Formats: C-alpha cells, structure tokens, sequence
C-alpha cells in the first residue's frame, strides 16, 4: 500500500596509475659492464617494455 | 625508444686524511739499532702507514 525511495552506492574500479619501468636503469643503472652484459639476455627488456 | 641520462666526469669526494697516526720516525730515526743475534721486534697496528 506504500513505497519508499532509497539510494545505494556502488563502487567499481576502472583503472590504476599507469606504470613504466626501464630494465637497465632499475637493475644496475650507470654501469657500463652491466650494460654490455645485459644485451646477451636477448629481448627480455623489449618484452617487458 | 630510449632513456635520457647524463654521465659523470670526475671522481673526487672530500679530501685525504691519514696523518700517519703511528710514528714510523721513532723506529726509523734512532741513534742506536739492534744486532743480528738480538733483533728488536716491533709490532705496529691500529695506525696508518705512509
Ligand atoms: C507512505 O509513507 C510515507 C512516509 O513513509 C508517509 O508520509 C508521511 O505521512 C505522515 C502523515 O500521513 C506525515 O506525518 C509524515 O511527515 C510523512 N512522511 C514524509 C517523509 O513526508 C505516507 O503517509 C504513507 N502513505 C500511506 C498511504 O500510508
Ligand atoms: C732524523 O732524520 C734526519 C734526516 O735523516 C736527520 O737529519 C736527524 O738528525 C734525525 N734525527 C736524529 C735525532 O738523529
């Protein structure tokens, strides 16, 4: 015989912060011998990027 | 495609600070030295050698 009007919240995630990483900087950074050594691993850094 | 970073040039930190803690001049500048049969044995540690 009657009715009521109610408002309910519904939170849904959409995205997060976009993240980018440099492999040679994160692993060792400013080391030349490390830089020459990492190129023998193939396209791991390219795949991650 | 790549990353941007500049390279360092020189490697200097603060200054030297040794000051030869141990007096090597005491054992090296002496008016009397030991003999071959009885040689004075000196142990030097916790200092800096220059
Ligand atoms: C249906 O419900 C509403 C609220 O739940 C009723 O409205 C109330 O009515 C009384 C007297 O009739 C007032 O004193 C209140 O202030 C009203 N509430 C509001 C929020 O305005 C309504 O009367 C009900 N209808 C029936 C047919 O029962
Ligand atoms: C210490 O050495 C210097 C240079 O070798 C010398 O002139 C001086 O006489 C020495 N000191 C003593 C007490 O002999």
């Amino acid at each position: 015989t009657n009715f009521t009007i109610s408002v309910t919240t519904e939170i849904l995630p959409v995205s997060m912060t976009k993240t980018s990483v440099d492999c040679t900087m994160y692993i060792c950074g400013d080391s030349t011998e490390c830089s020459n050594l990492l190129l023998q691993y193939g396209s791991f850094c390219t795949q991650l990027k | 495609t790549s990353n941007f970073r500049v390279q360092p040039t020189e490697s200097i930190v603060r200054f030297p600070n040794i000051t030869n803690l141990c007096p090597f001049d005491e054992v090296f500048n002496a008016t009397r030295f030991a003999s071959v049969y009885a040689w004075n044995r000196k142990r030097i540690s916790n200092c800096v050698a220059d």
